[PDB]
């Protein structure tokens, strides 16, 4: 249960990377 | 029109979401690997004979560690500095027995970071930038060089390496401050200071320019809000947080030159960290750290034990367990 | 209860620093002024720092 | 030990491989009479 | 001593500085 | 434009006064060597191991087979002192013309003589500059050959009877050979070209690499860089510097891990052990005690199982046991004559290990090349007493961190060539600023 | 003509033991007034079979392969010792010294790891009655000795040994004793294994003879911390014999 | 049942002189004129029944039995202990400074 | 506390007559031990072979006897094992093998008698250190 969970979490970090960089606020200027 | 031409504007494009570019089509694959065997290695490897006694040690979690305590184990001091591929082993069992996925792991790495720092000059001139960005991320790819693949090539083994996890990296400054002491040598001390140092000047430096925003919001707004992205004009007042720092030092001991202040906070770290990791492969080769072991003794030639001498108790306790079964011989040598 | 304790005494230290700031400071908690000029800053304008009164 | 005729120079020997940082060192001070132009 | 020697050679090169500024030369 | 801390910037094209600061380097170059050799020589003792004495060029010099006999043993010291005396004086002469162009001679060389002239954007006359240079190093590879052959030979560390002074008769050419180096891998039982291990293949290498610069200089005298080069380089001083900081950078990695590993080019016996030699040296020294004391040391199993003083490598070789099962790869003189074809062999090691092999094995132990900064010898725990660092430590580190900088200095100079040759080194014009033209990423 | 270590090094051929050819098929005449010793024998496993756990009753477990996963290191080479010639015409040599260990750690289906301890430690291997010549056809019978795999000084991961170490689990300062006893307590174990060599080539000229091995052995009980396993090694032999 | 065999050795003789059938030859220095010539012969032809069969070693001059005979009461012997005479453990013991 | 001549006395022979050294003597031996000696015998253990040290227990059960000034000298001209039954001036410096030892070329009479001292004085300044090895640092 315990390796289970120490890879839920890391594949949810990795997740996070794909949306945090494909899916962000796109930086508008002036 | 020309194929070869196409493949060209696209690897170097500035259009791509990332980068590519001639270092990203080396760079991209081996990362790749190397990334894609540490996950799983560290999931699922079996016990790795780091130390060639035939005394397997578990890295992975599904052999009972959590994150932690889980690495993927260095090659088999066996194998020594010998090129271990997959297909130099009878099988992947006895591959996963002797440690080659460690080896697989960092050449990857070290070839893709090389490349990480080289696309890091490559972008700067397709965008018109100065380039020397990259010459500040050499400061931790050579330590990354250092504790991967210079200490090994000192010291004669992979093994010797730094283990790729948590405890392993604590294990391996144990074992250096036993055969180095490392805490004794100037490269480590500049070392600390770069990184001590650097956390004091990026606080300092952001608590400055935070302090001497300039109002353009209302207590119910973050004053974040306060900048627009591209816009012209400074967002702090960079004469108010001199004349700041300046009384709360004295005034030559402050930048207003911001140029030199920012390049002030990019070398200071960046130096820093040069010389710890020249202090890593220098102590590669064994020019250890200063050594005041019985440096004091009495009018009658009584020892007169100083803090050194008291590290170096510490010091022997670390080397007399570590890798206890491995040595049949009274010096540890290597 | 020690190791809370005293946990929280040093946690509560930052908050003590943190909204006595706020209080003294509440004037600029946004931003300091646009007009702040840098004769108010730069050194010898005023003999008393900050006090406009004293100007040479 | 140098041989016998020259034993007269040995503590100029000893003193003769550090006059290169000497050079390094006497930029500074050159640069200090121009004031760093 | 050696510290005679090392005097003597370490006094040379300021003495070029010093007389090309007094003289004053294409410093 | 550049600063006092940039001031050598401002010779880039002074190719006078440049002449002058490069020439005047020399000559500090040369008088270090001189020097420092002097130095070593007035502290000499030659009762003393030269690695127990802080030497690094008097090795050097012995290697060529000066001032040596067997074993080592250094016969004659005038050697030493005419190379010392010779370089010494002949960084006057350097000297004289580096601060002679430097301050009094013309500051450009190009209105003087069409000859010495150059500007860096003329391809033709650099790659004439680079073929002199060329030739110039051909003929000092040359000189090397010269020496082992015709003049005196090398010293000789594998040597029968201990170690000798050699003329070489028969150098190696045979290119599969030569070649055959740069070819090898460069990880452990290989070595790349650091596993030379003779001396009739040094020498043959370098009457290749003579001739090869030798060609290679006439050729670039003789011709200009290809279209293809034209477009692949920044044809810039600053460039050039870039290239060759690269390649000394190189040049110091390899020169790091020759004297760390070869003991052939860079003999035991003036350097001192290395540090899989004395590793080894451990082993083998308690091998003897123990079967001196009655041990049978083939069939003494140690506390994991493998054999306390001997084991199989992966591919099955007799080695020595314990941590040095790392350093199998090692080959030296002394322990040669125990190596059969399996490796190391019992019945040699049973019957006709000599008194020498002992002595030498036990120095090489007591010498392993580990030390505190401050010249405590020994492992970081051993209290003081013993004043040693090995040369080869000294040498490896100093090289490292030389290597490492120059490598820093490579991708200074390569990317600001880059950024000037392109207009931008001072940085983003306001009015122009590439990115403003570009698209949005998302 | 033969190799010197640098044709062998790095090839995987140091670790095979001497092959005869094919044509050696003649016969060692042995007289008894003289006195003979072995220079060298030479073991070279091939095969490495491991007894399974039936779990049950009436099956009794069956020998399985294994994958070796320690590389080549583990031929027994270089052996020396008496052979002797007995009252009634059988030859028995006696072991007396050699690199006679190998650790060897294979692998069985399912991923569990075998170290053993490849071992002719103090081998006394006796033929028939009426020998005379060793012959195409000769068996050498014997039994060794299998000394524990770590010897006394050995350390588990916790600091525990025989010879030295802790004697308790220090990480449990108050656990109760009496379920760790058996880790706690290290135990030095000393069994016999079993074997056959079948000569089936013999150079009548030089006295060097080569066959096939098979001995029966067990496998490391990590100083009692567990059961051994059951294991057969199969390989070839070879050894040279001298009028000692 | 589970036992330490070392620990139980230390409680007889083997733990108050030097057994000649178990302890290492590192002890025979403790006494003079026994390190190396002696020692080593008294090794290699363990195992003893009793203290005085030492003195019937071959090759033995009567000098070195003189020695031996001075030296019998700080000898002992004991059952030969497995764990302490395999790995050659004897000759090297592991144990150095 | 101090060099005290007390300290500086040592046994001469085995007779056990004394001679009292000099700091001088002392500190030339000191000298000469870490010259010709230490690189094996640092601390007064013994590198090469730890069985045998320098304390003078060890070396008053040494055959011929070597805790004295006489034993010391006779064993750096002409080294024993341990029990006395073999040379090994070829595998010990000592004058008699200096062809092999060349450190030991240069060494005089007298400054065997100082290395022989410092010995023996030592372990009386340094006690369980001196040949202790690294249990005591
Ligand atoms: C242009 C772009 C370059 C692209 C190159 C990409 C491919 C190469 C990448 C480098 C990988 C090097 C791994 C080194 C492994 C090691 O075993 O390297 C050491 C080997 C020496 O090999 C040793 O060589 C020995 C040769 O000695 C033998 O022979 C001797 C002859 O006397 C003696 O007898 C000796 O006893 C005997 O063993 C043995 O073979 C050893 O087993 C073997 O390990 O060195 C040699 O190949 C010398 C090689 C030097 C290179 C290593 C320097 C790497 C520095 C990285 C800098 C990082 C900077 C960070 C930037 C930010
Ligand atoms: C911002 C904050 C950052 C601050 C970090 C700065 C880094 C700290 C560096 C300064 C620390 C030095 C402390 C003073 C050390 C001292 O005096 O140290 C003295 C030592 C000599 O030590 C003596 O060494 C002797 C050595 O003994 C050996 O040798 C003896 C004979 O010499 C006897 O034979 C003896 O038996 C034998 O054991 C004994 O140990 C003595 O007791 C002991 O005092 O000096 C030596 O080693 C001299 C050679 C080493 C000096 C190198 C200094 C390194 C400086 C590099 C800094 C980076 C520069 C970057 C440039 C760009
Ligand atoms: C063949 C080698 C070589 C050559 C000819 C040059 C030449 C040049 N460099 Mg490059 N450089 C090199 C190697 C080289 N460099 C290396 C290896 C690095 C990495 C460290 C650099 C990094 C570098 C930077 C960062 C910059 C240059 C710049 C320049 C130009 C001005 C340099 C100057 O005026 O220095 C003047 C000399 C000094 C200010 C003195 C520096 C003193 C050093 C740092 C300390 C040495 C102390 C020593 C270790 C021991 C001291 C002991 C004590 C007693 C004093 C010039 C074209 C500049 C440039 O871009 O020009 C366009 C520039 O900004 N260089
Ligand atoms: C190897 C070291 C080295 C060398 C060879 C040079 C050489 C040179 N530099 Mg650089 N420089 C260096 C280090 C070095 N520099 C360092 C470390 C710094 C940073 C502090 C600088 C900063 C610097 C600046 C800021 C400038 C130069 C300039 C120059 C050139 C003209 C200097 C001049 O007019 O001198 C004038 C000085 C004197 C007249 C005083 C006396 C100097 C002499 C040569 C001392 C030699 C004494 C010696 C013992 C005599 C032996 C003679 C005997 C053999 C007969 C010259 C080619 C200048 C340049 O490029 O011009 C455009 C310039 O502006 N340099
Ligand atoms: C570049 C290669 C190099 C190497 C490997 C060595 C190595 C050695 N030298 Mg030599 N030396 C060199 C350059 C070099 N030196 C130069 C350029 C000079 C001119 C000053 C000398 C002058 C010199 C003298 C006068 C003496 C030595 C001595 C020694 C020995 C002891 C070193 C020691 O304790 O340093 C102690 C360590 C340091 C001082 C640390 C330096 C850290 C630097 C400053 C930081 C690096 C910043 C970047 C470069 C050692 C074999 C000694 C010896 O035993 O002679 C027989 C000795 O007395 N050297
Ligand atoms: C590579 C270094 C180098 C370079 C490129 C130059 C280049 C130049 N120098 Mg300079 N010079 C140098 C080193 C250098 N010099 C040195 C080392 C000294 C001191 C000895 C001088 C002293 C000097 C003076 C005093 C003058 C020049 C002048 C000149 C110019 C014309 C010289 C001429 O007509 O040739 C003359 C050709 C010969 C004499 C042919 C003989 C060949 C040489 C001397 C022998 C070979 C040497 C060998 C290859 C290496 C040394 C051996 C050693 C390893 C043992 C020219 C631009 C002149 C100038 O600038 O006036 C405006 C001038 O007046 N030079
Ligand atoms: C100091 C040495 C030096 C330098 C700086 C140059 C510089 C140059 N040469 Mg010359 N060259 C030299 C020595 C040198 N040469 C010698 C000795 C010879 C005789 C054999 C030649 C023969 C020669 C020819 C025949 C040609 C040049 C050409 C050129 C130009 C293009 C070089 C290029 O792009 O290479 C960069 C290299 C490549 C693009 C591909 C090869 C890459 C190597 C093999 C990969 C190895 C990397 C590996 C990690 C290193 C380890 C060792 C390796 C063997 C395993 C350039 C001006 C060209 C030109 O325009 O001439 C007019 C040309 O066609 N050179
Ligand atoms: C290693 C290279 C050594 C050096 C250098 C010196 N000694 Fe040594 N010593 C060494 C060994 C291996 C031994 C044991 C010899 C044996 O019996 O097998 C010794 C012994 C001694 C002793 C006798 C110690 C004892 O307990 O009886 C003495 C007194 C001694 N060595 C002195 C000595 C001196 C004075 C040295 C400097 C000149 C010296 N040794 C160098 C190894 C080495
Ligand atoms: C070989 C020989 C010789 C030669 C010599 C020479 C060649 C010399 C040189 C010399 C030199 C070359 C010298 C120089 C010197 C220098 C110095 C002495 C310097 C110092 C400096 C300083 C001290 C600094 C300071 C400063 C400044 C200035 C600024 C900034 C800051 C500071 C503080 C850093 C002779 C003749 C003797 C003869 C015999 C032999
Ligand atoms: C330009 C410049 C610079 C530089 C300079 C230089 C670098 C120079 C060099 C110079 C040099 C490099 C010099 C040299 C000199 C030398 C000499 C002058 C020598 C002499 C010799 C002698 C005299 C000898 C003697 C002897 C003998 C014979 C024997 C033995 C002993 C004796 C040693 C005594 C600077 C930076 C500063 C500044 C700026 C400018
Ligand atoms: C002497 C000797 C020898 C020999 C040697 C030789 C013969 C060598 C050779 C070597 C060589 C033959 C070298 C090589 C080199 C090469 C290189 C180092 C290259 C580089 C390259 C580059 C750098 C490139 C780059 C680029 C690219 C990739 C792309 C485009 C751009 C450019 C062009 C930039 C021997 C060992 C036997 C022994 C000892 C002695
Ligand atoms: O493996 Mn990792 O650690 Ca460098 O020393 Mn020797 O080896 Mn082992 O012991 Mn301490
Ligand atoms: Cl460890
Ligand atoms: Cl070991
Ligand atoms: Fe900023």
């Amino acid at each position: 249960m315990e390796t289970i969970t120490y890879v839920f979490i890391f594949a949810c970090i990795i997740a996070l990377f794909f949306f945090a960089i494909f899916f962000r606020e796109p930086p508008r200027i002036t | 029109a020309n194929l070869w031409e196409r493949f060209c504007n696209w690897v170097t494009s500035t259009d791509n979401r990332l980068y590519v570019g001639w270092f990203g089509v080396i760079m991209i694959p081996t990362l790749l690997a190397a990334t894609i065997c540490f996950v799983i290695a560290f999931i699922a490897a079996p016990p790795v004979d780091i130390d060639g006694i035939r005394e397997p040690v578990s890295g992975s979690l599904l052999y009972g560690n959590n994150i932690i305590t889980g690495a993927v184990v260095p090659s088999s001091n066996a194998i020594g500095l010998h090129f271990y591929p997959i297909w130099e082993a009878a099988s992947l069992d006895e591959w996963l027995y002797n440690g080659g996925p460690y080896q697989l792991i960092i050449f990857h790495f070290l070839l893709g970071a090389s490349c990480y720092m080289g696309r890091q000059w490559e972008l700067s001139y397709r965008l018109g930038m100065r380039p020397w960005i990259c010459v500040a991320y050499s400061a931790p790819l050579a330590s990354a060089f250092a504790v991967f693949l210079i200490y090994p090539i000192g010291q004669g083994s992979f093994s010797d390496g730094m283990p790729l996890g948590i405890s392993g990296t604590f294990n391996f400054m144990i074992v250096f401050q036993a055969e180095h002491n490392i805490l004794m040598h100037p490269f480590h001390q500049l070392g600390v200071a770069g990184v001590f140092g650097g956390a004091l000047f990026c606080a300092m430096h952001g608590s400055l320019v935070t302090s001497s925003l300039i109002r353009e919001t209302t207590e119910t707004e973050s004053a974040n809000y306060g900048y627009k992205f591209g816009q012209e004009e400074e967002t702090y007042n960079i004469v108010a947080a001199h004349g700041y720092f300046g009384r709360l030092i004295f005034q030559y001991a402050s930048f207003n030159n911001s140029r030199s202040l920012h390049f002030f906070l990019a070398a200071w770290p960046v130096v820093g960290v040069w010389f710890t990791a020249l202090g890593i492969s220098t102590m590669a080769f064994n020019l250890n750290g200063f050594n005041f072991n019985h440096s004091v003794i009495d009018a009658k030639g009584n020892v007169i034990n100083t803090w050194a001498d008291i590290i170096n108790r510490a010091n022997l306790g670390m080397e007399v367990m570590h890798e206890r079964n491995a040595h049949n011989f009274p010096l540890d040598l290597a | 209860f020690t190791f809370a304790h005293a946990v929280f005494a040093l946690l509560f230290f930052f908050g003590h620093i943190w909204h006595g700031a706020r209080t003294l400071f509440r004037d600029v908690f946004s931003g300091i002024d646009p007009e702040l000029s840098p004769e108010q800053v730069e050194w010898g304008f005023y003999q008393k720092v900050g006090d406009v009164t004293t100007r040479r | 030990k140098l041989p016998e005729a020259y034993a007269i120079f040995d503590p100029l020997v000893d003193v003769l491989p550090v006059i290169p940082v000497l050079f390094l060192a006497l930029a500074f001070v050159w640069q200090a009479a121009v004031g760093f132009r | 001593a050696q510290l005679t020697m090392i005097a003597m050679i370490g006094i040379a090169g300021p003495m070029i500085i010093f007389l090309l500024a007094v003289r004053r030369g294409n410093l | 434009g550049f600063a006092w801390w940039a001031g050598n910037a401002r010779l880039i094209n002074l190719s006078g006064k440049l002449l002058g600061a490069h020439v005047a380097h020399a000559g500090l170059i040369v008088f270090w060597a001189g020097a420092m050799t002097l130095f070593e020589l007035a502290h000499f003792i030659p009762e003393k191991p030269m690695y127990e004495q802080g030497l690094i060029l008097i090795p050097h010099i012995a290697t060529l087979g000066w001032g040596v006999g067997p074993g080592g043993e250094v016969v004659d010291t005038f050697p030493f002192f005419v190379v010392g005396v010779v370089h010494l004086i002949s960084s006057a002469v350097l000297g004289f013309g580096g601060v002679y162009h430097a301050i009094r001679g013309p500051e450009t060389l190009e209105e003087y003589s069409s000859f010495f002239g150059y500007d860096w954007k003329d391809k033709n006359k650099m790659t004439t500059i680079l073929g002199f240079h060329l030739i110039v190093l051909g003929i000092g590879a040359l000189l090397l050959v010269a020496k082992a052959m015709f003049f005196g030979g090398l010293y000789d560390t594998w040597a029968p009877g201990g170690g000798d002074v050699r003329v070489i008769t028969n150098p190696t050419l045979d290119p599969r050979v030569i070649f055959g180096y740069l070819l090898k891998s460069p990880f452990g039982g290989e070595g790349w070209i650091v596993s030379v291990n003779n001396l009739e293949d040094v020498v043959g290498g370098h009457i290749w690499i003579g001739l090869i610069c030798i060609a290679g200089g006439i050729w670039h005298i003789l011709t200009t860089p290809f279209g293809w080069a034209r477009r692949a380089f920044i044809w810039s001083g600053e460039a050039y510097l870039s290239y060759s900081l690269g390649a000394l950078s190189m040049m110091g990695f390899i020169a790091t891990c020759f004297v760390w590993f070869n003991n052939t080019v860079y003999p035991s016996e003036f350097y001192g052990p290395t540090g899989p030699e004395a590793s080894q040296a451990q082993a083998m020294t308690f091998l003897i005690r123990d079967q001196k004391l009655g041990a049978n040391v083939g069939s003494a199993q140690g506390p994991t199982g493998l054999g306390k003083y001997l084991m199989r490598s992966p591919t099955g070789e007799i080695i020595f046991g314990g941590e040095t099962m790392r350093f199998w790869d090692f080959r030296g003189p002394w322990l040669e004559p125990l190596r059969g074809p399996n490796g190391l062999d019992l019945n040699k090691i049973k019957n006709d290990i000599q008194p020498w092999q002992e002595r030498r094995a036990a120095e090489y132990m007591t010498h392993a090349p580990l030390g505190s900064l401050n010249s405590v010898g020994g492992v970081a725990t051993e209290i003081n007493s013993v004043n040693f660092v090995s040369p080869r430590s000294w040498l490896a580190t100093s090289h490292f961190v030389l290597a490492f900088f120059f490598l820093v200095g490579h991708l200074w100079h390569a990317g600001r060539a880059r950024a000037a040759a392109a207009g931008f080194e001072k940085g983003i014009d306001r009015e122009s600023e590439p990115v403003l033209s570009m698209p949005s990423l998302d | 003509q033969t190799l010197t270590y640098d044709d062998i090094v790095g090839t995987g051929l140091a670790n095979k033991c001497p092959t005869l050819d094919d044509t050696a098929r003649g016969a060692y005449p042995i007289d008894s007034s003289q006195t003979y010793r072995i220079a060298r024998l030479c073991l070279q496993p091939t095969t490495f079979l491991v007894k399974e756990e039936p779990k049950n009753k009436r099956q009794e477990a069956e020998f399985v392969p294994t994958k070796l996963v320690t590389r080549e290191t583990t031929s027994l080479d270089q052996i020396q010792g008496e052979l002797k010639v007995n009252s009634d015409g059988s030859l028995t040599f006696v072991e007396e010294d050699g690199i006679d260990f190998q650790p060897v750690t294979v692998q069985m289906a399912g991923g569990e790891r075998i170290p053993l301890l490849f071992t002719v430690k103090n081998l006394v291997a006796s033929t028939q009655p009426n020998v005379t010549s060793i012959t195409t056809s000769t068996d050498f019978k014997g039994e060794f000795n299998v000394p524990s795999y770590r010897t006394a000084n050995f350390l588990d991961p916790k600091g525990r040994g025989l010879a030295s170490g802790y004697d308790s689990a220090i990480a449990l300062p108050q656990a109760k004793e009496e379920e760790l006893a058996r880790a706690n307590v290290k135990r030095f174990s000393l069994t016999k294994g079993q074997i056959s060599l079948n000569v089936a080539k013999v150079d009548g000229r030089t006295g060097e003879i080569a066959g096939t091995f098979e001995s029966e052995q067990l496998s490391d009980d990590d100083m009692g911390a567990h059961e051994p396993h059951e294991v057969k090694i199969q390989g070839v032999f070879y050894a040279s014999i001298e009028p000692a | 049942e589970l036992v330490n065999v070392v620990d139980e050795k230390l409680g007889t003789a083997y733990g108050e002189k030097i057994d000649l059938n178990n302890t290492n030859i590192a002890a025979f220095i403790q006494y003079r004129g026994l390190y190396p010539t002696l020692a080593k012969l008294i090794v290699k032809n363990a195992p003893y029944e009793s203290v005085e069969d030492v003195l019937n070693i071959p090759g033995l001059t009567e000098r070195q039995k003189q020695i031996l005979r001075e030296n019998l009461e700080h000898f002992t012997v004991t059952e030969v202990e497995t764990a302490l005479v395999e790995g050659g453990d004897r000759y090297n013991n592991g144990l150095y400074k | 506390a101090e060099l005290t001549p007390e300290v500086l006395t040592v046994p001469l022979n085995s007779e056990g007559k004394t001679i009292t050294l000099t700091e001088k003597q002392y500190l030339e031996g000191k000298r000469l031990f870490q010259y010709a000696c230490a690189s094996c015998h640092v601390g007064g253990i013994t590198k090469t072979n730890p069985s045998l040290d320098l304390r003078t227990e060890t070396l008053a059960l040494a055959t011929p006897p070597r805790d004295n000034i006489e034993g010391l000298v006779d064993y750096m001209k002409n080294p024993t094992t341990y029990d006395g039954e073999q040379e090994i001036a070829e595998v010990h410096p000592s004058l008699r093998s200096a062809d092999i030892f060349p450190k030991m070329r240069n060494l005089t009479e007298k400054d065997l008698v100082a290395i022989a001292g410092h010995i023996l004085v030592e372990p009386k300044i340094l006690g369980d250190k001196w040949g202790g090895g690294k249990v005591y640092y």
